[PDB]
RNA sequence: AGCCAGGAUGUUGGCUUAGAAGCAGCCAUCAUUUAAAGAAAGCGUAAUAGCUCACUGGUCGAGUCGGCCUGCGCGGAAGA
């Protein structure tokens, strides 16, 4: 990659690559093939874990065909199921609601190495603090 | 460290200090220790500009009337009622 | 164009200028912010 | 910007890359994308990490400043748009090798890579380099010297 | 001041919304990578997208920026 020409990336999910009612049409009408995303995204879904959060990046010209192209998940939902409470107030960000682990934010950050710009491993935990005061929730540090 | 250079009063009384204020010029006065009191008449910009920074009103000052240095300190301020400018000031000896 | 009595800026890309003896506002942006009679 | 001194720590601290550093290389940035830096960054990356530099300065008013310090064949590379990059360990390696092919692979020019110092000159791109610790080249120039 | 460049990564920050992706609102406004680049000063969008700014690198080559106080003027100003 040293051209990009065409992205939409529009989370979708693993265990069944066949929506239709989120995404289903709109993710392929332009040149790009609904039978082919059930033929080759689950050939690189398998080999990982499946359900939960996928971003991605197709490449269809307007040549009939294609390839898929894999991402990453998002850093302050690494907060949801790597952390704890789900939304991120209830009380609106007037007041600090939030609560955190100190252990994680290092290797649940690092999970999200391939996507960073941090030489330094630690350095690229100093990013998820601010990802992680996202509502002024304090780390017992 | 604020040096302020000033001469004594000739003239006294609204009449004059009315002058001097057209002149750019105003009157204060120095007064404390055990001897008499001094009328003053002080370039007025300079003051202002020097009058700008707060330690002009805490640390000592001192004023060079006819080759002296009195050495005092800044007692009272008369402001002009709606203008930015200066108008009359009460120095002590110190 | 507007006329008023007070015309200033509007936009970052409204300019002033004094042609004839009139003040105006030119806006390269957006017509609206035509003005006279300054 | 800062004042002077600002202008001093950009120099004392890029000038003793030069007093203690290793090679030095060339390149101007017209066009100089982020996917640019990003990348070379990965390069310094492997070629460590944060013991390269690049800090945009051609200022002949600065890096140049560090220059009649040492490198004076560089009153002649500052002129113009340039990309100064510094090694402190490492061989006087690789650093030399991929801005040739980065570069031909369009990204911006290189100066021509009007060149540096190592020695005290110009320009022409060499891999006289890491191949060291290709002592083994002359390891091998021993069993087959022996044999053969 | 022009002109060339860049103007990025966590990331659509979080919340709230049918949608708030720098930019309707609320709270936060850190951290990276850096030469510099606001969790964004304006255009834009259904929302993204898209165009700029701040900022920095280059070019250029000596002055330049904007407040305070004051003098004289300009618009504002149509009638039998
Ligand atoms: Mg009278
Ligand atoms: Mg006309
Ligand atoms: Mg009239
Ligand atoms: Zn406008």
């Amino acid at each position: 990659a040293k051209k990009v020409q065409a992205y939409v990336k529009l989370q979708v999910a693993a265990g069944m690559a066949n929506p239709s009612p989120p995404v289903g049409p709109a993710l392929g009408q332009q040149g790009v093939n609904i039978m082919e995303f059930c033929k080759a995204f689950n050939a690189k879904t398998d080999s990982i874990e499946k359900g939960l959060p996928i971003p991605v990046v197709i490449t269809v010209y307007a040549d009939r065909s294609f390839t898929f192209v894999t991402k990453t998940p998002p850093a302050a939902v690494l907060l949801k199921k790597a952390a704890g409470i789900k939304s991120g107030s209830g009380k609106p960000n007037k007041d600090k609601v939030g609560k955190i682990s100190r252990a994680q934010l290092q290797e649940i950050a690092q999970t999200k190495a391939a996507d960073m710009t941090g030489a330094d491993i630690e350095a690229m935990t100093r990013s998820i603090e601010g990802t992680a005061r996202s509502m002024g929730l304090v780390v017992e540090d | 460290m604020f040096t302020i250079n000033a001469e004594v009063r000739k003239e006294q009384g609204k009449g004059a200090s009315r002058r001097l204020r057209a002149a750019n010029k105003f009157p204060a006065i120095i007064y404390g220790g055990k001897e008499a009191p001094l009328a003053i008449e002080l370039d007025h910009d300079k003051v202002m500009n020097m009058q700008a920074k707060a330690e002009f009103y805490s640390e000592v000052l001192t004023i060079v009337v006819d080759g002296k240095e009195i050495k005092v300190k800044a007692q009272d301020v008369q402001r002009h009622p709606y203008k930015p400018k200066l108008q009359h000031i009460d120095f002590v000896r110190a | 164009m507007k006329v008023r009595a007070s015309v200033k800026k509007l936009c970052r890309n409204c300019k002033i200028v004094k042609r004839d003896g009139v003040i105006r506002v030119i806006c390269s942006a957006e017509p609206k912010h035509k003005q006279r009679q300054g | 910007m800062a004042l002077n001194l600002q202008d001093k720590q950009a120099i004392v601290a890029e000038v003793s890359e030069v007093a203690k550093g290793a090679l030095s290389a060339v390149v101007a940035d017209s066009r100089g994308v982020t996917v640019d830096k990003m990348t070379e960054l990965r390069k310094a990356g492997r070629e460590a990490g944060v013991y390269m530099r690049v800090v945009r300065n051609t200022l002949l008013r600065r890096a140049v400043e560090g220059t009649p310090f040492e490198c004076l064949k560089d009153a002649f590379v500052g002129p113009t748009l340039i990309a100064y990059s510094m090694e402190h360990p490492g061989a006087a390696a690789r650093l030399f090798k991929e801005f040739a092919k980065a570069n031909a692979k369009f990204e911006v020019k290189a100066a021509a890579f009007e060149g540096e110092l190592i020695p005290a000159s110009q320009i022409d791109r060499l891999a006289t380099l890491p191949t060291y610790e290709e002592a083994i080249a002359r390891l091998m120039a021993t069993m087959k010297e022996a044999s053969a």
